[PDB]
């Protein structure tokens, strides 16, 4: 049981660290980029209507 | 009097020297007498919208004004016909011109003036007073609709002076003279009515009778009522074109219309050639189904000004039929394809868009169209009652919730059948999303249910909660893996899958399951709920479900095969089978706990 | 008195009206007059179509001898050589009286109950005159909604603004009717009235409201302002003005505690957006006009509780988030003006819970002012905390139970798993016509908190715990 | 198109039309519409571009009197590999199905780099069938589509959860997908296959699954053919 438990805890902790460090920030950056792009298009539409 | 053309740009013509033109009024443009409708007025100019294609219009061409807005012709001969957007007969044009093209600027009476009709006066005699909407005659059109009831058009009344006797007649022989301030009124077998003003009605009512579409999922979870709205996001996986035949061949509709507003062109050719061969057997044998149908075709390349004027024609016809105590049911083809044309017109005129380019009055334009639906008590001396139950359809342009059309419709519709990409990708038909969809009529239907099937609602609630729990556990079971689930939870998982695979799954291209009746659905639903409860009880009393599943066995397969009891067997010869199935299930569960 | 003097100098004098026949253009929903004598901004006119029918209108702009009228009921049928326009003289006014409770009016104040005209006591302008922010005083005491989820976990101090956020398919239009039918003052009717305004509703919903209030006695107090979907889309911005003018007449000139309910502010926003584009204004964010915050504030902030009067006005709007977007401009702008919100959850709706309220994101910013000794029982302010904590603990336990099984759960989580479903199936679940007072809901809340031993409940004060625990 | 119409409807012969860059056509439309000031549509394209394209795509099909037909296969280039662009978006509402060509398959040296998941043919269900093709043509395609989607989802899942979390269905689906994309789609630029050869080659793959796991397929069909 000691050996098996060591293995399982190791794998789960490794997966948690990976998800925390190299998954969430990537998606957050993607979301921010898309959010900026939407406003970028909105500005051009506004300018056309103004003209 | 005649004006003259002063400018031309696309489909927009600016006549001049026009004083006295209404804000909407048909005119005749050019030497071909193209039909158009004034849109804007400023001084003496009058921006006209042409329903044909403008090519060759020279300045100085005369413009003539008629003096009444876009009007549709109502009367005998509306059935079995096919019309374009603004109600011009199609096959009559074809066999009149002998060609395959549509000659520009062609006028043909929307109703044949050469067919003899049999007339039968009602119960009115000279010297009586008659008001708008009274019935004073009856014409025999088909065998499927044996009495087309004539109506005095609203906005007209007086005391009658001469009513024609029975015999044979056509649509140009006056059969009534009404005196109000002088006998300045003669009434033939038809009349006209502007398409934008809803027909007057005595009083609206509440819809308390379901529409039997035949799909188990809709009839069970999200029912619709006779005289309500709807919205059916569909992509031919949802079954837009499979339900269309069911709504006519099986649903109790005294009539039906159909409005293809922006169809592909080949699928329209399919519809036109495959309705004339469908057959029904309601009321003995009345084989053909076109005796009860009218169709308004509109290819995607027809003039954009004529795409907007389609649904108004359809709904006006539906209201006319309702005014005779029938139960019409529009089937609009595409609302999105209509809003696109509307936006195009708005942009052409010169306007300031709001939202994703739409004219910013889309909501208030859609509401007026939708809320012509609903049951009602007609207007006239003999008491009547009819309904019109629109069934729209929206096309999700990418995001099936962000497009302005869906947002506008969701505020005024009473039912919604959303589309989910996943059930389509797995080819799971019909593909409708139970997580995001609703039916506000689920409350008013219990008065019918309790008098018919007093258990149906609680069964529906139980099924909905089981299904919801399934997807609620889905995230955890996928992110971790099914290794710590209890024994009462795996039951929920394997019952949710069973329901999702053998209850909500249906294929209309077969014989056993093409139109599931209501009693069959109720029986299947009760059986599934009972099976789930029995499994839960078995685990509660103490038994590992992993082996209880093996011990039970065939009782799991029987329900999965319950969807094969063909309705043709009858109504009692299926009820007995279901009774014995339930009894066998109960006994098997009782004996397997030892 | 002074009334006899002001009435005479107001009435008992007649003023003829000019009648023009110089229409010189129609551009969509706008009609343009040409030679007007001293026009007046925001007037009311009466078009006479060449068919003898009559409509309404309102001047939007004025140039040197030129007025731009917009018709309510549409612009179809009006020509340029036979229509005539008549100028009433001044802006829109509502004939108000103290005896109009029990009447039903349509969008523009025209009664639709087959009764007579209101037989006014005065004419009031339908807007303006902000409340001086020196006569305002802070709210106190309680308004008893009669719903356990709203009168225990949250509260409504008389003088508050609490919007209710809903979604497209949720049954907010039934909760609103229930609140209107059951609402009242916490007892330990008699100067309490309700004002109801429905904007852009289905006809069936209008029938439902009418019959429900007629048959349940709520009409002896209320006063309805209906506005269907086919009604002119410009009347949809007059209705809240009429309702609020009536409310602040009753409350601040007859000493009544009034409750105002406004339905589908999203429809009002849509109407505003449509009207803005008629004047060719460049739309702001997401298509809504940039100055919508000002209008929303001018509508919400007509409620309060003032110094020299015993009356008050409580507000309860109802929104409809388009795509469950708490970032949508409408709810976002509503956030900065009102305090607190009640959230309606879709997930509970599928499970069959009614009313499908969820309490984790809900909040009332003035709850502490309407609880405690004097206006309710003295345990209110701690039961409403213990329940909130244990509910979140139960959600956590239920979410994690499937990961490590159930045998790896402490005693507290084990108990909370059975507290949670009882809470959600006996406390929140309330029947449509089941009425609970604030007291027999606190007692029920106790019946759930006795599941735990006296030791675990560590947020209730020992003094409270000593008395109420054992019964 | 005028020449094609003359040949097909007044000479009674079967024509096939190919149009290369509808994107370079919409571009010229946008340019000319911008020259004369107008209320712009989305991304600057004219509002009436839908009705302009409809007049192009809507010349096809048979007619009652003649024995000729016109078939259109307009090539098209999405700007940034997105179907949400106005040109492909609108063309989706006028034509009948698409034939998607995907970049990711191309990068992996697969030809033709067609992606079947987002493609479509709205007239397939009438052109196929018994008496005109093999009786099983209407179910093999559905089964392959379903398994392609399932395997794609499994491959997506492997990234963040690991192979060990996969189930038997997911164990098989990855193999099916990896052999499918490399055997069934991959084809030489001169190799010719009839419908029957392709159907047999497709049946080959489906033998990987046991009979019980094929559930989008008729019981009778599964018996007459699965045993070969």
């Amino acid at each position: 049981a000691f050996i098996i438990l060591d293995e399982v805890i190791k794998v789960t902790n490794r997966r948690v660290n990976a998800i925390e460090h190299v998954i969430i920030p990537r998606t957050e950056n993607t979301i921010a980029y898309i959010n900026s792009e939407l406003d970028e298009l909105d500005r051009e539409e506004f300018y056309r209507l103004k003209k | 009097e005649y004006g003259a053309i002063y400018s031309v740009s696309g489909p927009v013509v600016i006549a001049e020297n026009m004083i006295g033109c209404a804000m909407y009024e048909l005119v005749k443009v050019g030497h071909d007498n193209l039909v158009g409708e004034v849109i804007r007025i400023d001084g003496d100019k009058a921006t006209i919208q042409v329903y044909e294609e403008t090519a060759g219009l020279t300045v100085g061409d005369p413009v003539l004004r008629t003096g009444k807005p876009l009007s549709v012709e109502l009367g005998p001969g509306l059935m079995e016909t096919i019309y374009d957007g603004i109600q011009r007969p199609l096959k009559a044009i074809k066999e009149e011109s002998q060609s395959i093209y549509i000659p520009r600027g062609i006028d043909t009476p929307a109703l044949d003036r050469t067919i003899k009709w049999q007339f039968t006066p009602g119960k009115f005699q000279v010297g009586d007073h008659i008001s708008g909407g009274d019935i004073y005659g009856s014409v025999f059109e088909n065998s499927l609709i044996s009495s087309h009831k004539i109506l005095l058009p609203p906005r007209s009344r007086g005391t009658i002076t001469w009513i024609a006797p029975a015999g044979e007649y056509t649509l140009d022989e006056k059969i009534l003279e009404v005196e109000f301030d002088g006998k300045k009124s003669d009434f033939t077998l038809y009349h006209t009515w502007p398409v934008r003003v809803p027909r007057p009605v005595t009083e609206k009512l509440s819809a308390d009778y379901p529409l039997l579409t035949g799909q188990r999922v809709l009839d069970a979870l999200f029912p619709c009522v006779q005289g309500g709205t709807t919205c059916i996001p569909g992509a031919f996986g949802c079954g837009k074109t499979v339900i269309s035949q069911s709504l006519s061949k099986y649903s109790n509709s005294d009539a039906i219309i159909y409005v293809g507003c922006g169809e592909r062109g080949n699928e329209m050719a399919e519809v036109l050639m495959e309705f004339p061969e469908l057959y029904t057997e309601m009321s003995g044998t009345k084989e053909p189904i076109m005796k009860r149908t009218t169709l308004v075709a509109n290819t995607s390349n027809m003039p954009v000004a004529a795409r907007e004027a389609s649904i108004y024609t359809g709904i006006t016809l539906a209201e006319y039929f309702r005014d005779q105590g029938k139960n019409v049911s529009m089937i609009a083809d595409s609302s999105s394809r209509w809003a696109e044309a509307l936006r195009e017109i708005s942009g052409r005129l010169g306007e300031m868009p709001a939202d994703q380019g739409f004219p910013a009055y889309l909501g208030a334009k859609l509401a007026s169209f939708y809320e012509r639906a609903g049951k009602a008590v007609a207007l006239g001396s003999p008491d009547r009652t009819g309904s019109v139950s629109i069934v729209a359809a929206v096309s999700p342009a990418g995001g099936d919730f962000s497009d302005p059309v869906t947002t506008a419709t969701l505020g005024i519709t009473q039912v919604f059948w959303g589309l989910d990409k996943k059930l389509a990708q797995r080819k799971h038909f019909p593909s409708i999303n139970t997580s995001v969809s609703y039916s506000k009529y689920t409350n008013v239907l219990n008065k019918f249910y309790d008098s018919n099937y007093p258990e149906f609602p609680v069964l529906r609630d139980r099924m909905k909660e089981i299904l919801s729990n399934a997807e609620e556990l889905e995230q955890v079971v996928q992110l971790v893996g099914k290794s710590a689930l209890s024994d009462s939870d795996k039951i929920t998982l394997d019952v949710a899958t069973l329901i999702k695979e053998d209850f909500l799954q249906q294929n209309g291209y077969s014989t056993y399951d093409a139109f599931c009746p209501i009693w069959k659905t109720f029986d299947m639903m009760r059986a599934f709920i009972s099976y789930h409860d029995e499994a839960q009880k078995a685990v509660a009393n103490g038994a590992n479900w992993s082996k209880l599943a093996d011990s039970t066995g065939d009782v799991k397969h029987a329900v999965s095969s319950s969807k094969f009891f063909e309705p043709s067997r009858g109504e009692k010869e299926v009820h007995g089978e279901f009774e014995k199935l339930l009894s066998t299930m109960q006994e098997r569960f009782a004996e397997s706990t030892d | 008195f002074a009334i006899n003097k002001k009435a005479v100098e107001q009435g008992f004098n007649v003023k003829p009206r000019l009648n023009y026949n110089t229409v010189s253009g129609v551009n969509g929903p706008l009609v343009i007059l040409e030679k007007v004598k001293f026009p007046r901004y925001n007037e009311i006119v009466n078009l006479t179509l060449p068919d003898g029918t009559v409509r309404q209108g309102q001047v939007l702009e004025i140039r040197g001898d030129r007025a731009i009228v917009q018709v309510f009921e549409g612009t179809s049928g009006i020509d340029v050589k036979k229509t005539t326009v008549e100028f009433t003289g001044e802006s829109l006014r509502i004939p108000v009286s103290e005896d109009m409770l029990g009447r039903i009016f349509d969008g523009s104040g025209r009664p639709i109950d087959n009764g007579p005209k209101v037989f006014a006591e005065d004419y009031l302008d339908i807007n303006g005159s902000p409340i001086n922010p020196y006569a305002r005083i802070y709210p106190e005491e309680m308004i008893s909604t009669g719903v356990s989820a709203i009168d225990t976990m949250n509260s409504i101090a008389r003088g508050q603004k609490i919007p209710i956020f809903s979604a497209s398919g949720l049954p907010h239009n039934e909760i609103a009717a229930q609140i209107c039918r059951q609402a009242g003052l916490v007892r330990p009717e008699e100067n309490f009235s309700i004002v109801f305004a429905a904007m852009g509703v289905n006809l069936e919903t209008a029938r439902f409201f009418k019959q429900d209030f007629e048959e349940n006695g709520s009409l002896e107090r209320t006063s309805l302002f209906l506005n269907l979907a086919n009604d002119p889309t410009i009347e949809r911005i007059i209705t809240p003005r009429l309702a609020l003018t009536t409310a602040e007449y009753l409350a601040y000139q007859t000493e009544r505690h009034v409750l105002t309910i406004l339905t589908d502010m999203s429809s009002y926003a849509d109407a505003l957006r449509e009207v803005s584009a008629a004047r060719e204004e460049v739309p702001g964010r997401r298509g809504y006009p940039g100055y919508m915050y000002t209008d929303l504030s001018t509508i919400y902030e007509r409620a309060g509780r003032v110094e020299g009067r015993n009356g008050s006005i409580t507000q309860i709007p109802i929104l409809t988030m388009p795509n469950d977007d708490i970032t949508h401009p409408i709810p976002d702008l509503t956030g900065y003006i009102t305090e607190g919100q009640i959230f309606v959850d879709r997930q509970l709706h599928n499970k069959g819970i009614y009313p499908p309220i969820n309490v984790l994101p809900s909040l009332s910013r003035l709850m502490k002012s309407a609880i405690g000794e004097g206006m309710t029982r003295k345990d209110h302010g701690d039961v409403s905390n213990q329940l909130y904590a244990k509910y979140a603990i139960g959600k956590d336990a239920a979410a994690m139970k499937a990961v490590v099984g159930e045998e790896a759960l402490s005693i507290e989580d084990k108990l909370s798993l059975e507290f949670l479903e009882k809470f959600e199936k006996t406390f929140i679940t309330q029947g449509a016509y089941e009425d609970r007072t604030v007291f027999e809901s606190l007692d029920q809340a106790w019946s759930l908190l006795r599941i735990y031993p006296k030791e675990m409940l560590n947020r209730i004060s020992p003094k409270i715990l000593d008395e109420f625990y054992d019964r």
